[PDB]
C-alpha cells in the first residue's frame, strides 16, 4: 500500500495493457513451420513471397494477405538429424513440406522425409501444404529428356495423365505426366494415415511465382476451417 | 369462453411428464458439458450453458403447469405464481430461441468467416452478449406483468394469461412477441447455416461424406426448430386475425383452444430436443458425456 | 573418423584416471546434508504464514 | 581406431560396482520419511501469453524471470505478484532463461543458436540487448550465468561453451556428447557445470578447462533437463522415459531410480529444495509432483496446471517454488501452514 | 542522459505560463517525473509529481490547485503550467527522474535547474546546518522524522541528496543503506526507525554544498535544511 509500492503496481498495470496488445497480436497471428531440403530453396520460397525479417535459423516472415496477417517462421539452420525442434513446433497452424522437382535423384529421400514429417508424434495433428518448386527446370529437363524418368522411378511407363488435371496451354503432356506423378508420389504417402486429423494439400511452384502468398493464406484458411468445424461441434 | 375438455386433460400429462423426466437430467448434463467446452475456452460453452439454463427454469415451471392444464385451473397459490413464473414460462422459449439463433450466428462467423472476426469471438464478448440477450428478452417481453392477470369462472377457474378473448394490447404485444422473437431468430439461423453449407462447400480437406453430415445436421436444427415453434405462432396470428377489430365472438374458436394445448404440448419438445442435438449429437461431446458420468459418479 | 575416434579413446582414458572409493561417505555426507538445512526449508516445514510473503 | 577402447572400458563399469556397496534407499529407510506434503499456489501470475518454456529465479529469492514463443521474457516480482519487467525477444524461440547472481544481466537462450544477453540495471531505465553470443550451430538449450564476466550455454551441436560477454568471442568450447544437449546445470560455487544431451548421457566439465571431467550413462532416453543439487555433490537427471534419476558427482554412477508405475509422461524441468528433501520434477502429466531425497518416493503433486509443466524452480532462500507451464500460468506454490 | 530544463525569470504575480523540462535520449515513456523546487538560501521542497502514464498526478499542498503538471512522450517533454503566482513561489526548482521496480534506484539524476522570480504530514527537521570543512575525518549528518519510516515492507523511504554550489543536487543513499551509481563508496546511510544518519567515509573538495532528505510514505515530500559546507 506505499506510495513507492503503488506506482510499482501501476508500472505493472501498464505491463499488463501491454501484454493485453500483445495477446491481441499473438492470436490475431498463425505460426507456419517451413521444412525440406537445401535442393528445395525454402529460402528462395521466402525470398518468392516477400523480403524476409531476417532473425540464422528463424527467418520470422510476417505477411498479411487480403487484409488478414499471420507470421510463418521459416526454418532450416538447426540440426537436421532428428529436427528436435518439431517439438517446439507443435502447435504450429501448418507445416509446408517444400521440395524441389528437377533433381530425382533425392526424391527418394524427399519420400522419406514425408513419410517422416506425416507420422511424427508433435505432428498428429498438424496440416502439411506441398510446395513443389522449380517445375520449369523439370519441365526443361524432361523436354531434353537426357535422363529417362523411368530409370529411377519405374512406374512412369504404367502412368498415364488423369483428366482432372488443368495444365497450361503450352505444357507438353509428359511434362504434365512428369509433373503428376511427382505429386501423386506425395500424395499417396500422405493419403495413408491420419486422414481425417490432417489432409496434406499439393500446389506447384517455381522461383518466381506472385501468388505464393495468396495460395499459403487460403490453405491455411481452409485448415481453420476444417479446425473450426471440429471444434465448434459443426462436424 | 369454456374449457375444449377434449383431448387436453389427458394430451398435457402424458408428454409433458416426459419432457420432465428426459429434459431435466439431459439439460442438466448438457450444461455441464458447455462447462466443460467453455474450459477450453470455446464460446459454445456460454452460448450452450445459457440455453441449458434458460430450458431448465421452463422445466422447473413445468410440474406445476401439469396440474394448471387439468381442470384445477390457476392452481390458486395466489398470484405470484400466476404471473412471474407465468412469465418465465411464456418467455423461456423465446430466449431458447434467442440463443439458439446466437448460437447459429457464433457458428457462422466461426466457420464461413475462419479468420476475420476475431474481435467478436472472445469468450469475454460470450458472456457480454448473452446477459444481452437475457436482458433484452427480459424486458421487451415483461408486458403481461403489467395488464394481464389471471381470472376465475364458474366451470373451472379460467387461466393464468390463456384469455380465452383476447384483450387487443394482448394481439399486438403477441404479434410483435411472435414475429420479432421466432421468425427473426429463426430467419438468422436459417441465413447463417445456409452460409455455413456454402462455406463447408467451398472446403477442400473436408471429404463428401463429412459435407453431407453436415448438411443433415444444419437441415435438422432448422427443421426441429420449426416443428416445435411453428405451429404455436401461426395459430397465434390466426387469432390474432380473428381478435383485431372483429369482435371475439368466442364459440368457434372455443375448440381451437384444444388447439392451443396441443401447440404448447409440440413446443414442450423443444426444451428435450435442444441437449439431444445441439450437445449430444457431437461424437467428441459424448466422449465427453461418458468421461463426465465417471467423474459425477465417482465424485 | 580418425580425429573423433582419438578424442573418444583419450576421454575414455582420462576418464578411467580418477579413482574408485566406496560409495557409503557420499551417501553419508547426502543425507548429512539434507539432514542439516531441515530448518530453513519453508516448504519441507512450512513457515507461519504471519512472516511468509506469499500470504 | 576401436582396437583398445572396449578394453580400456572395462575398468569404467566395473569401478561403479565393485566400489560401490547398497543403495542408499534401503541405507536411508532408517530415516523418518516426510509426510504427505501439500502445497497451494499462493500466487498466480496470469500474464505470459503461451507455453512457458523456462524460468529462473532471482538471486533475491523474490525476482522471477520468464520466456515465452512469442518472444516475451518477463521478470515478475513474486512476493506481490507484479512484472518488473517485459522484455521482448528478437530470437522468438527461446527455449530458456536465466538470471544473473547480481541481478543487473537476464540472458535467454533458443532454438536460433545465439545467446541474448540484456541489461536491467541500465543507465537508461530501458532494457536494451547488451551482447549477442554467435558461434554455436545447434540451438541454444539452457543459458545459465555463471557470473557477470562470464556465461555458460549448452546448445543443440553437441557442444556446450563458456563465453565472456565483454569480448564476445566463444572462450572455451566443450565438446564430447553425441547428441543435442538439452539442459545444463551450474554448481553453487560456479566451478564446475553438467550438462546432460538426447544420447542418454550427462557430463561434467570445467568452466576454466576445456575438456569433460565426468560422464553419466544409464537413461533410456534423451535427458530433458538437469538440476544440481544445492550441495554441489550430486544432481538430478529428469529423462523422457518418467525416470528422475540422482547422480552422485564424485561417486561416478547413478545412484537410485525415482519412478513409478503410475507416472507415463516424460519429464521437462527438475529442480531441488535447499535442503534437498524435495525433489520437483515438472513431468508432462499436466502437473509437478514432489517427491523426497533420500527414500525415493513421491510425497505430492502441485496438481492445478491445466497444461504440462515445463519449468520449475526453487528460490535460493528455499522458501517457494515455480512452476511454468504450456498455459501461460506461472504458480507460485508454498506450505500451506 | 540529461535533464535540461527551461522556462523564463522574472514575471509579475499575474503571470501564468509554463515551465518546461526536456530530457536527452531517454526512457521518459517509462520514467515517474518528480518535481522539486528549493527556496533561495533555503532548503529544498516538492511541486509536484507525474507518474509514467500519468495516473496518479500528485502534488504539495502548498501549491496544490493552480500549479499544473503533464508529461509529453512522444515529444519527451515536461510541461509545468503555473497560475497566479505568489511572492512565495519565487525559487530554485528542478526536475527530476524517478521509477520504482522492486529494487529500483529512485530520484537518481536531478537535471539543471530554473529560476524563478516574482515581484497531517512527516516533518524533516535537520537540526544541524553547519558543518567544517576539514578533511579527512568521518563526519556524519543526523536526521530525525516525525514518524518510522520503516514501512512494513522491510525497506526505509528516505532520500538523501548533496548540493555544491552550482549544479542540480546529485542523489547520494536511496532508501537506507542502498548506494546509487555515480556516488561512490565514500557515501553511506544508516540508521533505525526515526534516527537517520547520512555518514562520510573521507572528506575532499567535492563533499562541499547543503544534503537533503525526503521521505516517502506519504506523499508531502518535503524537506529539512542540512548542514551547510
Amino acid at each position: 500500500v506505499s506510495a513507492e509500492d503503488k506506482a510499482a503496481a501501476e508500472r505493472s498495470k501498464m505491463i499488463e495493457k501491454q501484454l493485453q496488445k500483445d495477446k491481441q497480436v499473438y492470436r490475431a497471428t498463425h505460426r507456419l513451420l517451413l521444412l525440406g531440403a537445401d535442393n528445395s530453396g525454402k529460402s528462395t520460397i521466402v525470398k518468392q513471397m516477400r523480403i524476409y525479417h531476417g532473425g540464422s535459423g528463424i527467418f520470422e516472415t510476417k505477411f498479411q494477405v487480403d487484409k488478414v496477417n499471420f507470421h510463418m517462421f521459416d526454418v532450416g539452420g538447426q540440426r537436421d538429424e532428428r529436427r528436435k525442434w518439431i517439438q517446439c513446433f507443435n502447435d504450429v497452424t501448418a507445416i509446408i513440406f517444400v521440395v524441389d522437382s528437377s533433381d530425382y535423384n533425392r526424391l527418394q529421400e524427399a519420400l522419406n522425409d514425408f513419410k517422416s514429417i506425416w507420422n511424427n508424434r508433435w505432428l498428429r495433428t498438424i496440416s502439411v501444404i506441398l510446395f513443389l518448386n522449380k517445375q520449369d527446370l523439370l519441365a526443361e529437363k524432361v523436354l531434353a529428356g537426357k535422363s529417362k524418368i523411368e530409370d529411377y522411378f519405374p512406374e512412369f511407363a504404367r502412368y498415364t495423365t488423369p483428366e482432372d488435371a488443368t495444365p497450361e496451354p503450352g505444357e507438353d503432356p509428359r511434362v504434365t505426366r512428369a509433373k503428376y506423378f511427382i505429386r501423386d508420389e506425395f500424395l499417396r504417402i500422405s493419403t495413408a494415415s491420419g486422414d481425417g486429423r490432417h489432409y496434406c494439400y499439393p500446389h506447384f511452384t517455381c522461383a518466381v511465382d506472385t501468388e505464393n502468398a495468396r495460395r499459403i493464406f487460403n490453405d491455411c484458411r481452409d485448415i481453420i476451417q476444417r479446425m473450426h468445424l471440429r471444434q465448434y461441434e459443426l462436424l | 369462453c369454456n374449457v375444449d375438455s377434449n383431448i387436453d386433460q389427458f394430451f398435457q400429462p402424458t408428454l409433458y411428464i416426459i419432457v420432465i423426466v428426459l429434459g431435466f437430467p439431459t439439460n442438466c448434463m448438457a450444461l455441464w458439458a458447455a462447462y466443460m467446452q467453455v474450459k477450453q475456452k470455446n464460446e459454445l460453452g456460454i452460448y450452450l450453458m445459457n440455453l441449458s439454463i434458460a430450458d431448465l427454469l421452463y422445466i422447473t415451471t413445468l410440474p406445476l403447469w401439469i396440474d394448471y392444464f387439468v381442470h384445477h385451473d390457476n392452481w390458486i397459490h395466489g398470484q405470484v405464481s400466476c404471473k412471474l413464473f407465468g412469465f418465465i414460462f411464456y418467455t423461456n422459449i423465446y430466449v431458447s430461441i434467442a440463443f439458439l439463433c446466437c448460437i447459429s450466428v457464433d457458428r457462422y462467423l466461426a466457420v464461413a468467416h475462419p479468420l476475420k472476426f476475431a474481435k467478436v469471438r472472445r469468450v469475454k464478448t460470450a458472456l457480454l452478449v448473452s446477459a444481452i440477450v437475457w436482458l433484452t428478452e427480459i424486458v421487451a417481453n415483461s408486458a403481461p406483468l403489467f395488464h394481464d392477470e389471471l381470472f376465475q369462472d364458474r366451470f373451472n377457474h379460467t387461466f393464468c394469461f390463456e384469455k380465452y378473448p383476447m384483450e387487443p394490447w394482448v394481439a399486438g404485444m403477441n404479434l410483435y412477441r411472435t414475429f420479432l422473437g421466432f421468425l427473426a431468430p429463426w430467419g438468422i439461423m436459417l441465413a447463417a447455416y445456409r452460409g455455413i453449407l456454402r462455406a463447408v462447400r467451398g472446403n477442400v480437406s473436408t471429404e463428401r461424406q463429412e459435407k453431407a453430415k453436415i448438411k443433415r445436421l444444419a437441415l435438422s436444427l432448422i427443421l426441429i426448430v420449426l416443428l416445435c415453434f411453428a405451429p404455436y405462432h401461426v395459430l397465434l396470428l390466426w387469432r390474432s386475425v380473428l381478435f383485431l377489430i372483429n369482435p371475439c365472438d368466442c364459440g368457434g374458436e372455443e375448440n381451437l383452444f384444444g388447439a392451443y394445448h396441443v401447440t404448447l404440448a409440440l413446443t414442450s419438445l423443444n426444451c428435450v430436443a435442444d441437449p439431444i442435438l445441439y450437445c449430444f449429437v457431437n461424437e467428441g461431446a459424448r466422449h465427453d458425456v461418458g468421461r463426465a458420468l465417471a467423474t459425477l459418479l465417482g465424485l | 573418423s580418425i580425429a573423433q575416434a582419438r578424442k573418444l579413446v583419450e576421454q575414455l582414458k582420462m576418464e578411467a584416471n580418477i579413482d574408485r572409493i566406496k560409495v557409503s561417505k557420499a551417501a553419508a555426507d547426502l543425507m548429512a546434508y539434507c539432514e542439516a538445512h531441515a530448518k530453513e526449508d519453508p516448504l519441507l516445514t512450512p513457515v507461519p504464514a504471519s512472516e511468509n510473503p506469499f500470504r | 581406431l576401436r582396437q583398445e577402447a572396449e578394453q580400456l572400458k572395462n575398468q569404467i563399469r566395473d569401478a561403479r560396482k565393485a566400489c560401490a556397496d547398497a543403495t542408499l534407499s534401503q541405507i536411508t529407510n532408517n530415516i523418518d520419511p516426510v509426510g504427505r506434503i501439500q502445497m497451494r499456489t499462493r500466487r498466480t501470475l496470469r500474464g505470459h501469453l503461451a507455453k512457458i518454456y523456462a524460468m529462473h529465479w532471482g538471486t533475491d529469492s523474490r525476482l522471477l524471470v520468464s520466456a515465452s514463443q512469442d518472444g516475451k521474457l518477463i521478470i515478475w516480482d513474486s512476493y506481490t505478484t507484479n512484472k518488473v519487467h517485459a522484455i521482448p525477444l528478437r530470437s522468438s524461440w527461446v527455449m530458456t532463461c536465466a538470471y544473473a547472481p547480481s541481478g543487473n544481466y537476464v540472458a535467454c537462450g533458443g532454438l536460433d543458436n545465439i545467446c541474448s544477453i540484456y541489461n536491467l540495471k541500465t543507465r537508461e531505465g530501458n532494457v536494451r540487448v547488451s551482447r549477442e553470443l554467435a558461434g554455436h550451430t545447434g540451438y541454444l538449450s539452457c543459458c545459465r550465468f555463471l557470473d557477470d564476466n562470464q556465461i555458460v550455454t549448452s546448445s543443440g551441436d553437441t557442444t556446450c561453451a563458456l563465453w565472456d560477454i565483454e569480448t564476445g568471442q566463444q572462450t572455451t568450447t566443450f565438446t564430447g556428447h553425441t547428441g543435442d544437449v538439452m539442459s545444463l546445470s551450474l554448481a553453487p560455487d560456479t566451478r564446475l557445470f553438467v550438462s546432460g544431451a538426447c544420447d542418454a548421457s550427462a557430463k561434467l566439465w570445467d568452466v576454466r578447462e576445456g575438456m569433460c571431467r565426468q560422464t553419466f550413462t544409464g537413461h533410456e532416453s534423451d535427458i530433458n533437463a538437469i538440476c544440481f543439487f544445492p550441495n554441489g555433490n550430486a544432481f538430478a537427471t529428469g529423462s523422457d522415459d518418467a525416470t528422475c534419476r540422482l547422480f552422485d558427482l564424485r561417486a561416478d554412477q547413478e545412484l537410485m531410480t525415482y519412478s513409478h508405475d503410475n507416472i507415463i509422461c516424460g519429464i521437462t524441468s527438475v529442480s531441488f529444495s535447499k535442503s534437498g528433501r524435495l525433489l520437483l520434477a515438472g513431468y508432462d502429466d499436466f502437473n509437478c509432483n514432489v517427491w523426497d531425497a533420500l527414500k525415493a518416493d513421491r510425497a505430492g503433486v502441485l496438481a492445478g496446471h491445466d497444461n504440462r509443466v515445463s519449468c520449475l524452480g526453487v528460490t535460493d532462500d528455499g522458501m517457494a517454488v515455480a512452476t511454468g507451464s504450456w498455459d501461460s500460468f506461472l504458480k507460485i506454490w508454498n506450505g500451506s501452514s | 542522459v540529461q535533464l535540461v530544463e527551461s522556462g523564463g525569470g522574472l514575471v509579475q504575480p499575474g503571470g501564468s505560463r509554463k515551465l518546461s523540462c526536456s530530457a536527452s535520449g531517454f526512457a521518459f515513456s517509462s520514467f515517474g517525473m518528480h518535481w522539486v523546487r528549493q527556496a533561495p538560501e533555503k532548503g529544498l521542497e516538492w511541486v509536484a509529481y507525474i507518474s509514467s502514464g500519468s495516473g496518479t498526478i500528485y502534488y504539495a499542498d502548498t501549491v496544490k490547485g493552480r500549479f499544473t503538471i503533464s508529461r509529453d512522450d512522444p515529444k519527451n517533454t515536461l510541461f509545468l503550467q503555473m497560475t497566479s503566482l505568489r511572492s512565495e513561489d519565487t525559487a530554485m526548482y528542478y526536475c527530476v527522474r524517478s521509477i520504482y521496480y522492486y529494487g529500483s534506484s529512485p530520484f537518481d539524476f536531478w537535471g539543471q535547474g530554473t529560476t524563478l522570480t516574482v515581484s497531517s504530514d512527516i516533518v524533516m527537521t535537520q537540526a544541524t546546518s553547519s558543518v567544517p570543512v576539514t578533511p579527512g575525518e568521518s563526519v556524519s549528518i543526523s536526521c530525525r522524522s516525525s514518524k518510522s519510516l520503516l514501512h512494513s515492507n522491510g525497506n526505509t523511504y528516505l532520500y538523501w541528496f548533496l548540493q555544491r554550489p552550482g549544479q542540480s543536487p546529485q542523489l547520494l543513499i536511496y532508501r537506507m543503506s542502498n548506494l546509487a551509481s555515480g556516488v561512490p563508496d565514500r557515501f553511506s546511510g544508516s540508521g533505525s526507525g526515526t534516527a537517520f544518519t547520512l555518514t562520510i567515509s573521507r572528506l575532499e573538495a567535492e563533499d562541499v554544498g547543503v544534503y537533503y532528505c525526503m521521505q516517502h510514505l506519504e506523499y508531502p515530500l518535503t524537506f529539512g535544511a542540512g548542514t551547510k559546507l
